[PDB]
RNA sequence: CUCGA
C-alpha cells in the first residue's frame, strides 16, 4: 500500500488500505527508498550484502 | 595488450571482473576492505586486534579504496557469500 | 645538395613597421619560423605600461569628477591606449594636474626621469570651466597582459585604482613564404616576416627581443643527459 | 537614407520600397 | 575525466580539506581550518589536490531519462567557474553546450565511492542499455574529420602511378614514415591512393591467410597495401591486431568497428580507442575545409523551371472547381499531391547539382548530422506548409531560405512552427507520464535466479526465404534475435547444430545460423521465465550495456521502463497507440477475430457488414456484425499468397484478424492464450516504435508485458 | 536588462490574468498564430516555455482604438492606384476588404505592374487576385513583426524557431562597458533606442551652454535653459548597469528631438546590444563542439565583452525581546584585520574591494542565557551578544560604490520596530569568462568553451587574428542562413566596396540606390526586414570589396579567406568563411550560475536542505534520478543520498564528525521526513504502526 | 625580461634509437610555439646520406621483373630505399652490389667505397633463386630531409638508371603533443612532449641536439639586430 | 510572475 499510495490516487489508496487493514511487507524498491533502507537490488540483495573480506594468509614481514 | 591505465582506470575493470562473479559483488568487496584499511590507519597508534593493514605497498597518499581495489586485482583477499 | 647558412635582411616600411627576409630555408620550414617568431613577438616582448592610477576627488571607478565630460570608467579606457616606455624596471609615478577649460591629452602628463610617453596627442578628457583633474599614474615594466592587481592582494589602500596592464609593445605580425618548387635538385623557401610596433620600440628591437628569447629557450636542447 | 528625421547617423538602407508612414 | 571549478570542489570537499589542513599543521585546530577554508587562504589549493585525488564524483543533467543520464568521473581541478565535460558522453546526457547546466554529487561512504568507481564510471558505460549499440563514439565533428582523412581521392597529388615508359612505379613508399615525409614536403596528399609497406598493422583476414595463413600475421611482418596515408593514420588508432579496414569511414562504419571492438576486445581497450578516435577526428575536422558560405548553398539551376510546373497543377484545379467538377474539399488533396511530387523532383534535381566539394554535402553524406530533406528546404524549396488545422495548405512556400521568404510566406510558416513547439511540449509531458507509469509497474522486477530452466521460449523469424533460393534477412533480427539465448538447438538441413542452446546470439553467431540455411530459432524470453518472483538470467539474456549475461540483482524492470520512455519524446497509431496497448483499453480499430478455425462466410453488402465462420471441425456458426467503413486485412491465405483479401471460402485459423485495424487484446487472451496475447502486445507496440526509426529490443517490452498478465480473476472461491 | 527588454515589456499582450483565463485552461488553439494577428500582434516574439502563445508583442504600426481592438494602418487603393491615404482598420473591418502584400510591384504613379497580385482575404485566405480587385495594401513590409523582430537583419532567411530565439535573446543582452552600434542593422535600432526612453533627447532646440559628465545644460533659442541630468552607474532591476553619457560637446547646436546623450546598449542613438566581432566559421580542435564558442583573449584584454553588474545588499537593526540589535564596529571575537575596512559605525567604506564572506555591516544581536548549548555554556565558563553582521554572499565581489543609511533616530520613517537600516551597493566589472553565454540575432546561441591567446587564433593573411570561432556543424541544421548573409555583408561593411561604375551600372546593382555603389570601411547599412539586401546584390558586393591598407583583398568573391593556424603556422588547407557578425553578451554568466554546497540550512518541517543558490541550498535528487540510481543498482549511493546526505538528523551530523575525524562513514538512520509522513497519516485518523519481525509495534 | 625558471628536459628511452623528450614547464603557450619548429627541424635540417638513384642490370624500359629473383623491380627499390648509409664525401658516390647463384642478398653484401659507411649490414634485400644473378649500382648522395624521386629524374641516365625517393634525413618519424601543467598556482603553463624515432645512424639525443643548434643559430640571426631584453 | 536547457 505504500508503493501504491506514492503512485496515484493517494487518498483512494489510503482509504482502501485502512479498510482492508493492510500490512506492507517492507520488501520493495519504492518502499525501501521511501524509508531509507537498502534497496533489494544491485548491491542490496542478500547474496552480496552480508560479506566478510579477509586477507589471504600471505603477509609482508612487517 | 593495451595502453597504460592512467588515474582511476587502474586496476583495469576487465581484470577485476575475473576474480569476482559480478559487478555488484566487487563493490562490496572493495568497500569493506577499504573500511578495514581505514580502521588500520586509525588504530595503528592504539590498540591490538587492528584490522589487517595494506597488504600491498601503498603509494604516497593513496586512497584506501584504491589500495583495496589493487589488492582485489592481486588475488590477495577472500570472501564469504 | 647541401647547406649554405642563411641570411636575414631588414626592409623598412614605416617608422614603426619592418619586413624581414630570411633565406635560404629548408623546404616547408618557412611557415613554422614565421609562426614561431610571431607567437613569441605577440606575447613575450618586454614593455612598460600603467599599473595603477589615483584621482584625488575619486575613491573608485564608478563615479564622476565635476567639470570633466568623461566619467572615471571612460577616462581609464582612454588611458588604456597610453603608450609608454620605462627604463627603471621598478615602480615609478607619473603626475597629471590640469585645470579647465580645455582638453586633457597624454602630453599634459609629467613623466619622471626614465619613463617617456610616445603619443602626447591622445585625448584623455574634456574639462569645462569648473573642471579640475589631478591624477597619479603608477607605471611598471612587464611583458604580456596582467590583470589589475587587487587591493586585497596588494598593500594598496582604498584611494588606489588598479588598471589592466597591456605591456606588449608589438601591434601586428604576419608572414608569407615564397617557395621555389622548380622540379629539380634545388627547392627552397624564402620567408618574409612583417612586424609592426607601437612606437614604444622599433620593429628591429622587438625582433631582437624575440631572437634572444628563442635562443635562450632552444639552448635547453643542446645540453645532453 | 534611413531614418532621416531626428539627426541620427546616416545608416544607408538596401530599401527597395518607400515608407509612406513612419513608425 | 571531468573538470570542475576549484571553488566548487573546495566547498564540496570542505570537511576533507579541513581534516588535511589540520593534519599537515597548516591550521592549529579543525575550528581554525574551517575559517581558513571560508577565507580561502592560498594553502588549500595545494592541499585540495591531495583531497580530490582519485575521488570520483557524479554528474547529472536533467532531465534524467535513462541511467546514463548520471555518470561518474574522476574530478580535475580547473580554473574558471564552468564544468568541463568530455565530448563523447554528450550523446548520453543529450547535452549541447548552449547554456546547459549540470549538477555534481560527491559520494561519501566507501561503498558510494566503490559504486561510482565500478558501476557508474563513464568508461564502463559506453554502450546503450536499450539497444546495445555504442554511444560514447565519434558523433559530429569527429566523424567528419575521420570521413575526411579516410576518403579516397582519384586525382589527388602523390597518387600511385603504374610503371610505364621510362619511369617505373611512381608513388610507392617503403614506410608510412616515408609517406609522412612526402606529405610534409607537399608531394603526397593524405587522401591519395598509394602502395605502402606496413610492418605494424594486421592485414585483413582475407589477405593474411594467403600471405601468411599458416601463421598469424606477426608485429614486424611486412605487407603491401593499396590504401591512403589517411586510412593508415586511422588504423593506427584502433588497437594493434585489429584487421586493417580499407573502407571510407562513414558513421555507420565507425559504429560497426566500435561494436566489434566492444564484442571482442575488453572494456578498457574500447574506452581508450574511442578517445584516440576523438582526438584524430577533431584534428582533421579542423583541417577538412568544412565551412558554410552563401555560395555553398546551391539553389537548383532550373529552380524556376521546376516551380512553375507545380504552380500549374495548383491552377489546374481552380477551374475544375470553377465549373463545379471538383469539390472544394477534394481540390485540397489534389493540390497537396501536386506539390508533394514537386519536392521529390526537386530533391532529385538537388542531389546531382550539388558537387561533392560542397561542405554541406560533406557534413550530411559523412553521417555527421542532418538529412537531405533539411538541405531541400535550405537550398531547394520549403514546400507545402501546414496550418494549425492539420491538412496541408493548397498554397505552398515557393521560396527557399536562400531566396528569401515573402511577408505572407513567413507568416504562414509561423502557424506550423509555433504549433510545433506547443505540441512538442505536450508530447514531452505525456511521454514523461507514461514513463513513470512504466517505472512503477515494473519497479520490483529484478534478476533473482540464474536459470529457471523452462521450455517455454518463443519462435523468432530469423530470416525469410525467397522463392528463387536466396534468403532475405528479417528486419526484426536486431530487436528480436540479438542478445537472446537459444530455446531450441539450431538445425540446418544436415544434422550439424549451428548454435547450441543457451548461447548468446551475437553478431558472428547470427551469421553462423544465416549461412547454415536455418531460418527460425526458438529463443528464451522473459515472458516464459517461470520464476516465482523475479526472472532468470538465461531467459533475460545479454545485458545490453555489459555485453555479457546479466548479473544477478540488476533492476531490469526500471531499465526496460527507461529504455522505452526515453524515445517517447519523438512520435506522432502514434504514442496514443502505445498508451492504448499498455493500458489494455478497448482499441479504436476494434478489429474482430476468428473465434473458431473454419471456412469464411463473406456476406458483404452496402447497408452493413455481417460475417460468419463455419468451424473447420464440428462447432457451430459464429456470427459478427461490423460497419462497412472498415476494410478486410489481406490475410496470408492458405494459397501462399499474402495478398488474399478475405473472401468467402478462405480457411482462416482460430484467432485470425478479420478486418483491418487493431484487434482487442482482451479477446485475444480468452481466445489464443496468455502466450499469444503477450507476443501480440510486444510486436504491436514494436510496430509503433519501429515505424518511427526507434530500435528498442523486444526484451524491454516483454519485461512490462510480463507484469501485465501476472494476475488472474476468481470465478469460484 | 537593456532598453529593448523594457520597451518590449511595455508593449506586451498577455492572455493570462483575471477575466481572461487560467494557464491550465489554454489549449493548443489559443496559443498558435491566428490570421487576424497580421499587422496587430507579432507571430514571432513569444516565450518558448509554458507561456508560449499566451504572451505576444504588439506589432510595430499597431495602435489601440478606444473600444479596445488593435487597429493597423493600410494604404487605400482607389482604381488600381496606390494612394498615400492611410486608414486604420480593426480585424473585422479588415476582413470586409482585400489587401495586397507590401512588396507588390507598383508604378511610380501608383498603378500595379502585374495584373495578378498576392492578396489576403477573409478567414485568412491567401491567393492571387486581379489588380482591379485590390481595396487596400500593406503600409510597410515589416508591418507584421515586433520591434525586436524587426531588428533581425536578413530575417526573411531565418526559420521561425531560430528567429523567435533571436528576438527573445536580444532582450537578454547585457549592457557592455562601452557600446558599439552594429555594422549590419535593420533601421529599427534608432527608434527602438529613442522610444525606449533610456537615452536623453532634447525637448526643445537650442545650443549646449555647459556640458559635464554629471549634467548637460541646453540654452534654448528663446532664452530659457533646460538641464538634463545623466543617470550614472545606476542599478537596473536585473543588476545590469544603466549609465548615460553625453554625446554633444560644449557650444554645439542641437535640434529638437535629437539625442544629446545615450544610455546602455546605445551608440549615437541606436540600439547597440552587442559588438562587431571578426568571425571564422570552421571547426577548431573540438573546443567549439556543437554550439560551444571560442574567443580571442583580445576581448578580455581590451574589455570588448566586459559588462558591469551592481548588487544591492540590505540589513536592518530591529528591537528584540531582550533588547535591541545595534550595528557596531565592535564585534565579539573578531580580529582587527577583518574590521580594518570598516568605518566607526561598522559600515564598509566607499571604494573598498570585498570578497565573499567579508563583513559589510557589523550588527550584533543579544542572545539570552537560556538559549545556550551545554558545550556553549561550558566554553563560556571555561573562558551575551551573537554575531549577525551583514556578510558578502558566496560568489559576490566588487567595489563598494554607495551606502545609504536610514535611522529612526534621524527622522527616517522605518517600519515599526526597526531602528536602523543600511543598504550597501557593490559593483563588479565582469570580463567575459569561460562558460558565459553569447548569442547572435538569429537564435544562434552558445557558451564560451575556450578563450585562446591572441597568437593562437587562426589569423588572416595580413596577420590580424580572428576573434571568435563558430563550429560549422551547428549552422546548416538550424536553418539560420541569416548569420551567413549577415557575416558576408558584415565583411563588406568593414572593408567597404566600390562598384565598377565605368561601362554603365552592372546588371545586379541596377536595383541598388546610388548611395550603395561606394562605401568606406566601417560603413553602416540597413537590411530592412522582408526588404533589404538580396542575395544577388550581396554576391556583387563581395566581388567589389575594398582592399586593405597594403592593397590586398583578403576575402574571395565567395566570401571566404585564407587563414593561418596560429599554433603550428601552416595555413589551413581550404578557404574559410570570414566576416563580421554582431554578437551579444546574454545575461547567463557563470559568475551567477555557479553554486556548490557541503552543508547549510534545512527546512524546519521536512528537515531537508534548502533550495536555491541564494539560500545556499543543495541540488534536488528527483524521482527520475532515483530511477537512474536504482537502474545502476547503486543501492548504497541511493541510501546515502536519501539519508545521511539529506534529512537524517543524527546521521548527517555523525557523517560530518566522521569526515573531520577521518573515520568511516556511519550507518544511515531514518529520514525525519518519513516520521513527518507518519504523523500526517495519523492526523487523518489513520492508525499507522511499524511492526518488528515478532509483531510488536515499535515506537 | 626577468626570469621564468625551472624549464627542464628529460629523456625516456623506448628503444636504442627512439626516445621521448619532455620539456617542462614552459610559459603559456610556448610549447606549441617551439614544438612544431623542433619537429620540422628534426625531419628537415639534420645532415645525412642516402641513395639518390640506382641501376639494375637487365632493366632498361620494363622496370617490371628481374629474372631469377623473387622480388620485382619496385619491391627491390623499396627494400633498397630503407638502406641506411652515411657519407663523408659531399659529391655523389658510386657503390656496386653484385651477387650470383642461389642464396640471399644482404646489405652486408654491399661494397662501400672509401668515405661511405653502411649502418645496417643485415637488412634483407632479395632472395636469389637457383642460377639467379643480381647486379645493381647505387648512387649515394649527402642531403637533408626527403626529396622525391621525380626531381631525381635527371640522375637516371636513359640507359636503365632508375631514380628513387631520397630519405636524406637521419630521423624517420617525429610526433609531438602539448599538455597543461601547473607549476605553482596557475594551470596555464605548457608541457611539451616530443616523440622521436630515428635510424641507427645517430641517437635521439644527438639528433635533438643538432636540431637545437640549427634553431639557435637561426634565431640568433634575429638576436644580432639590437640585443635587448628577455629572461633566462 | 519572467526566464534558461
Amino acid at each position: 500500500w505504500l508503493s501504491a499510495a506514492s503512485f496515484q490516487e493517494t487518498t483512494r489508496v489510503l482509504t482502501d488500505a485502512a479498510i482492508n487493514c493492510r500490512s506492507d511487507k517492507l520488501n520493495g524498491l519504492k518502499e525501501n527508498v521511501i524509508i531509507g533502507k537498502l534497496i533489494p537490488a544491485g548491491t542490496g540483495i542478500n547474496r552480496y550484502r552480508n560479506i566478510a573480506v579477509q586477507p589471504t594468509e600471505e603477509a609482508r614481514a612487517a | 595488450g593495451y595502453d597504460t591505465p592512467l588515474g582511476i582506470t587502474n586496476p583495469p575493470i576487465d581484470e577485476l571482473l575475473d576474480r569476482v562473479s559480478s559487478k555488484y559483488a566487487l563493490v562490496i568487496y572493495a568497500a569493506k576492505r577499504a573500511r578495514q584499511i581505514n580502521d588500520y590507519y586509525n588504530q595503528l597508534g592504539e590498540g591490538i586486534l587492528e584490522y589487517v593493514g595494506p597488504l600491498v605497498e601503498p603509494g604516497l597518499q593513496e586512497k584506501p579504496l584504491s589500495i583495496a581495489l589493487r589488492e582485489i586485482h592481486a588475488d590477495l583477499l577472500e570472501h564469504t557469500e | 645538395l647541401i647547406s649554405q647558412r642563411p641570411t636575414l635582411s631588414e626592409d623598412v616600411l614605416t617608422d614603426n613597421r619592418s619586413q624581414f627576409v630570411i633565406e635560404p630555408l629548408e623546404p616547408g620550414f618557412g611557415y613554422t619560423l614565421g609562426n614561431s617568431l610571431r607567437r613569441t613577438l605577440l606575447s613575450s616582448i618586454p614593455g612598460a605600461a600603467v599599473t595603477s592610477i589615483r584621482i584625488d576627488g575619486v575613491l573608485h571607478e564608478f563615479t564622476t569628477v565635476p567639470g570633466v565630460k568623461e566619467d572615471v570608467t571612460e577616462i581609464i579606457l582612454n588611458l588604456k591606449s597610453l603608450v609608454v616606455s620605462s627604463e627603471e624596471d621598478e615602480p615609478v609615478t607619473m603626475y597629471l594636474r590640469k585645470q579647465g577649460p580645455g582638453e586633457v591629452t597624454a602630453g599634459d602628463i609629467v613623466p619622471p626621469a626614465g619613463v617617456t610617453v610616445h603619443n602626447p596627442g591622445m585625448h584623455i578628457a574634456t574639462l569645462n570651466d569648473k573642471g579640475k583633474l589631478e591624477v597619479e599614474l603608477v607605471v611598471e615594466r612587464g611583458r604580456g597582459y596582467v590583470p589589475a592587481v587587487q587591493n586585497r592582494a596588494s598593500g594598496a589602500e582604498i584611494g588606489r585604482i588598479p588598471v589592466d596592464s597591456i605591456y606588449s609593445p608589438v601591434l601586428k605580425v604576419t608572414y608569407k613564404v615564397d617557395a621555389t618548387r622548380v622540379e629539380q635538385r634545388t627547392d627552397f623557401d624564402k620567408l618574409i616576416l612583417d612586424v609592426e610596433t607601437k612606437n614604444s620600440i622599433s620593429p628591429r628591437d622587438a625582433l631582437a627581443s624575440a631572437g634572444k628569447t628563442l635562443v635562450e629557450l632552444f639552448g635547453l636542447a643542446r645540453e645532453l643527459n | 537614407s534611413n531614418n532621416s528625421v531626428p539627426g541620427a547617423p546616416n545608416r544607408v538602407s538596401f530599401a527597395k520600397l518607400r515608407e509612406p508612414l513612419e513608425v | 575525466q571531468c573538470g570542475l571549478p576549484k571553488l566548487m570542489a573546495l566547498e564540496l570537499f570542505k570537511p576533507f580539506v579541513m581534516k588535511r589542513l589540520v593534519d599537515l599543521n597548516h591550521a592549529q585546530n579543525i575550528k581554525s581550518a574551517k575559517r581558513m577554508v571560508e577565507r580561502q587562504r592560498p594553502q588549500v589549493w595545494d592541499v585540495l589536490e591531495e583531497v580530490i585525488a582519485e575521488h570520483p564524483v557524479l554528474l547529472n543533467r536533467a532531465p534524467t531519462l535513462h541511467r546514463l543520464g548520471i555518470q561518474a568521473f574522476e574530478p580535475m581541478l580547473v580554473e574558471g567557474k564552468a564544468i568541463q565535460l568530455h565530448p563523447l558522453v554528450c550523446e548520453a546526457f543529450n547535452a549541447d553546450f548552449d547554456g546547459d547546466q549540470m549538477a555534481v554529487h560527491l559520494p561519501l561512504s566507501a561503498e558510494a565511492q566503490a559504486e561510482a568507481r565500478i558501476l557508474m564510471l563513464s568508461s564502463n558505460n559506453i554502450l546503450s542499455p536499450a539497444s546495445g549499440r555504442p554511444l560514447a563514439m565519434p558523433r559530429l565533428d569527429m566523424v567528419t574529420g575521420l570521413y575526411y582523412l579516410t576518403t579516397e581521392v582519384p586525382g589527388d597529388t602523390g597518387e600511385y602511378q603504374p610503371a610505364s615508359g621510362d619511369h617505373p612505379e611512381t608513388g610507392v613508399y617503403s614506410s608510412p614514415a616515408e609517406a609522412i615525409m612526402a606529405a610534409d614536403r607537399g608531394v603526397l596528399s593524405v587522401r591519395a591512393k598509394i602502395k605502402v609497406r606496413l610492418t605494424q598493422l594486421r592485414p585483413p583476414v582475407e589477405i593474411e591467410a594467403e600471405l601468411f595463413g599458416h601463421s598469424g600475421w606477426q608485429p614486424g611482418d611486412a605487407w603491401m597495401a593499396e590504401t591512403t596515408l589517411g586510412r593508415v593514420m586511422f588504423n593506427e588508432l584502433l588497437p594493434l591486431g585489429y584487421p586493417f579496414v580499407n573502407k571510407q569511414m562513414h558513421k555507420k562504419v565507425q559504429a560497426a568497428i566500435i561494436n566489434d571492438l566492444a564484442e571482442r576486445y575488453p572494456m578498457i581497450v574500447v574506452a581508450q580507442t574511442v578517445d584516440k578516435l576523438k582526438d584524430a577526428g577533431f584534428y582533421w575536422a579542423t583541417r577538412s575545409g568544412v565551412t558554410v558560405s552563401m555560395a555553398d548553398v546551391l539553389v537548383p539551376p532550373r529552380k524556376k523551371e521546376i516551380l512553375d510546373h507545380y504552380e500549374e497543377r495548383a491552377d489546374k484545379v481552380e477551374k475544375q472547381f470553377q465549373r463545379g467538377a471538383l469539390n472544394h474539399d477534394e481540390r485540397n488533396e489534389a493540390l497537396v499531391e501536386i506539390w508533394k511530387e514537386a519536392t521529390d523532383e526537386v530533391g532529385q534535381a538537388l542531389r546531382e547539382h550539388y558537387p561533392d566539394d560542397n561542405p554541406i554535402i560533406t557534413i550530411v553524406d559523412s553521417g555527421a548530422t542532418g538529412n537531405f530533406t533539411q538541405t531541400r528546404t535550405l537550398a531547394g524549396m520549403k514546400g507545402l506548409v501546414t496550418n494549425p488545422k492539420g491538412e496541408f495548405i493548397p498554397r505552398p512556400v515557393k521560396s527557399s531560405f536562400r531566396e528569401g521568404l515573402t511577408v505572407l510566406e513567413y507568416f504562414i510558416n509561423t502557424h506550423g512552427a509555433r504549433k510545433g513547439l506547443a505540441d512538442t511540449a505536450l508530447r514531452t509531458a505525456d511521454s514523461g507520464y507514461l514513463t513513470r507509469r512504466l517505472v512503477d509497474v515494473s519497479q520490483d522486477v529484478i534478476v533473482r535466479e540464474h536459470d529457471c530452466q523452462t521450455e517455454r521460449g518463443i519462435v523468432v523469424e530469423l530470416a525469410e526465404r525467397a522463392p528463387d533460393g536466396t534468403l532475405i534477412r528479417d528486419p526484426y533480427i536486431e530487436t528480436s534475435a540479438y542478445a537472446r539465448t537459444l530455446g531450441t538447438d539450431a538445425v540446418d538441413e544436415a544434422g550439424n547444430v549451428i548454435v547450441e542452446r543457451g548461447q548468446d546470439l551475437g553478431d558472428p553467431e547470427i551469421d553462423a545460423l544465416l549461412a547454415a540455411g536455418i531460418t527460425q530459432v526458438k529463443v528464451r524470453s522473459v515472458l516464459t521465465c517461470a520464476t516465482s518472483t523475479g526472472v532468470c538470467a538465461t531467459c533475460y539474456g545479454r545485458s545490453m550495456a555489459t555485453g555479457k549475461l546479466v548479473d544477478i540483482g540488476e533492476a531490469v524492470g526500471i531499465v526496460a521502463a527507461q529504455s522505452i520512455g526515453e524515445p517517447g519524446t519523438q512520435l506522432t497509431g502514434g504514442l496514443p497507440r502505445v498508451q492504448e496497448l499498455f493500458e489494455a483499453r478497448v482499441p479504436r480499430g476494434k478489429a474482430p477475430i476468428a473465434d473458431v478455425t473454419g471456412r469464411v462466410r463473406l456476406e458483404d453488402g452496402e447497408r452493413f457488414y455481417k460475417i460468419t465462420i463455419v468451424p473447420d471441425d464440428g462447432g457451430e456458426e459464429v456470427v459478427y456484425d461490423k460497419i462497412s467503413k472498415r476494410q478486410r486485412l489481406r490475410v496470408f491465405k492458405h494459397e501462399d499468397g499474402s495478398e488474399r483479401v478475405l473472401s468467402d471460402g478462405d480457411h482462416v485459423e482460430v484467432g485470425q484478424q478479420l478486418m483491418e485495424g487493431s484487434a482487442d487484446p482482451h479477446e485475444v487472451l480468452r481466445v489464443q492464450g496468455p502466450r499469444e496475447v503477450q507476443i501480440h502486445l510486444v510486436r504491436e507496440v514494436q510496430e509503433v516504435y519501429r515505424a518511427q526509426g526507434v530500435s528498442i529490443h523486444d526484451k524491454h517490452i516483454e519485461v512490462i508485458v510480463r507484469q501485465m498478465l501476472r494476475r488472474v480473476t476468481i470465478i469460484d472461491s | 536588462n537593456n532598453p529593448l527588454s523594457g520597451l518590449t515589456h511595455k508593449r506586451r499582450l498577455s492572455a493570462l490574468g483575471p477575466g481572461g483565463l487560467s494557464r491550465e485552461r489554454a489549449g493548443l488553439e489559443v496559443r498558435d498564430v491566428h490570421p487576424s494577428h497580421y499587422g496587430r500582434m507579432c507571430p514571432i516574439e513569444t516565450p518558448e516555455g509554458p507561456n508560449i502563445g499566451l504572451i505576444g508583442s504588439l506589432s510595430v504600426y499597431a495602435r489601440v482604438n478606444p473600444f479596445g481592438f488593435i487597429e493597423t494602418p493600410y494604404r487605400k487603393v482607389v482604381d488600381g492606384v496606390v494612394s498615400d491615404e492611410i486608414v486604420y482598420l480593426t480585424a473585422d473591418e479588415e476582413d470586409r476588404h482585400v489587401v495586397a502584400q507590401a512588396n507588390s510591384p507598383i508604378d511610380a504613379d501608383g498603378r500595379f505592374v502585374e495584373p495578378r497580385v498576392l492578396v489576403r482575404r477573409k478567414a485568412g485566405e491567401v491567393e492571387y487576385v486581379p489588380s482591379s480587385e485590390v481595396d487596400y495594401m500593406d503600409v510597410s513590409p515589416r508591418q507584421m513583426v515586433s520591434v525586436a523582430t524587426a531588428m533581425i537583419p536578413f530575417l526573411e532567411h531565418d526559420d521561425a524557431n531560430r528567429a523567435l530565439m533571436g528576438a527573445n535573446m536580444q532582450r537578454q543582452a547585457v549592457p557592455l562597458v562601452r557600446s558599439e552600434a552594429p555594422l549590419v542593422g535593420t533601421g529599427m535600432e534608432l527608434r527602438a533606442a529613442i522610444d525606449a526612453g533610456d537615452v536623453v533627447v532634447a525637448e526643445e532646440s537650442g545650443v549646449i551652454e555647459e556640458v559635464s559628465a554629471d549634467y548637460i545644460t541646453v540654452m534654448h533659442d528663446n532664452g530659457t535653459r533646460r538641464t538634463y541630468r545623466m543617470r550614472k552607474f545606476a542599478r537596473s532591476n536585473h543588476g545590469t548597469c544603466a549609465n548615460q553619457c553625453p554625446i554633444v560637446d560644449a557650444g554645439d547646436r542641437v535640434e529638437a528631438g535629437q539625442v544629446i546623450a545615450d544610455g546602455p546598449c546605445t551608440d549615437d542613438g541606436e540600439m547597440a546590444l552587442g559588438k562587431n566581432l571578426l568571425v571564422a566559421i570552421m571547426p577548431w580542435e573540438g573546443h567549439n563542439y556543437e554550439d560551444a564558442i571560442i574567443l580571442s583573449n583580445r576581448l578580455v584584454e581590451e574589455d570588448v565583452l566586459t559588462s558591469i553588474h551592481i548588487e544591492e545588499h540590505e540589513i536592518d537593526a530591529r528591537d528584540t525581546k531582550l533588547g535591541a540589535e545595534e550595528i557596531t564596529r565592535d564585534i565579539p571575537n573578531i580580529s582587527d584585520e577583518v574590521l580594518a575596512d570598516l568605518d566607526e559605525r561598522g559600515i564598509v567604506r566607499i571604494g573598498a574591494e570585498v570578497r565573499d564572506g567579508d563583513i559589510l555591516v557589523g550588527k550584533v544581536t543579544p542572545k539570552g542565557e537560556t538559549e545556550l548549548t551545554p558545550e556553549e555554556r561550558l566554553l563560556r565558563a571555561i573562558f551575551e551578544v551573537r554575531d549577525t553582521s551583514l556578510k558578502v554572499p558566496h560568489g559576490e565581489s566588487g567595489k563598494v560604490i554607495g551606502i545609504r543609511v536610514f535611522s529612526r533616530e534621524d527622522e527616517d520613517e522605518l517600519p515599526a520596530g526597526v531602528n536602523e537600516l543600511v543598504r550597501v551597493y557593490v559593483a563588479q566589472k565582469r570580463k567575459i569568462s569561460d562558460g558565459d553565454k553569447l548569442a547572435g540575432r538569429h537564435g544562434n546561441k552558445g557558451v564560451i568553451g575556450k578563450i585562446l591567446p591572441v597568437e593562437d587564433m587562426p589569423f588572416l593573411a595580413d596577420g590580424t587574428p580572428v576573434d571568435i570561432i563558430l563550429n560549422t556543424h551547428g549552422v546548416p541544421r538550424r536553418m539560420n542562413i541569416g548569420q551567413i548573409l549577415e557575416t558576408h555583408l558584415g565583411w563588406c561593411a568593414h572593408s567597404g566596396w566600390k562598384v565598377d561604375a565605368a561601362k554603365g551600372v552592372p546588371d545586379w546593382a541596377a536595383r541598388l540606390p546610388d548611395e550603395l555603389l561606394e562605401a568606406q570601411p566601417n560603413a553602416i547599412v540597413s537590411t530592412p526586414v522582408f526588404d533589404g539586401a538580396q542575395e544577388a546584390e550581396l554576391q556583387g558586393l563581395l566581388s567589389c570589396t575594398l582592399p586593405n591598407r597594403d592593397g590586398d583583398v583578403l576575402v574571395d568573391a565567395d566570401g571566404k579567406a585564407m587563414l593561418f593556424d596560429g599554433r603550428s603556422g601552416e595555413p589551413f588547407p581550404y578557404p574559410v568563411t570570414v566576416g563580421y557578425m554582431y554578437i551579444m553578451k546574454l545575461h547567463h554568466l557563470v559568475d551567477d550560475k555557479i553554486h556548490a554546497r557541503s552543508t547549510g540550512p534545512y527546512s524546519m518541517i521536512t528537515q531537508q536542505p534548502l533550495g536555491g543558490k541564494a539560500q545556499f541550498g543543495g541540488q534536488r535528487f528527483g524521482e527520475m534520478e532515483c530511477w537512474a540510481m536504482q537502474a545502476y543498482g547503486a543501492a548504497y549511493t541511493l541510501q546515502e543520498l536519501l539519508t545521511i546526505k539529506s534529512d537524517d538528523t543524527v546521521g548527517r551530523v555523525k557523517v560530518y564528525e566522521a569526515i573531520v575525524k577521518g573515520e568511516n562513514i556511519p550507518e544511515p538512520g531514518i529520514p525525519e521526513s518519513f516520521k513527518v509522513l507518519l504523523k500526517e497519516l495519523q492526523s487523518l485518523c489513520l492508525n499507522v504502526e511499524v511492526l518488528s519481525s515478532d509483531g510488536a509495534a515499535i515506537e
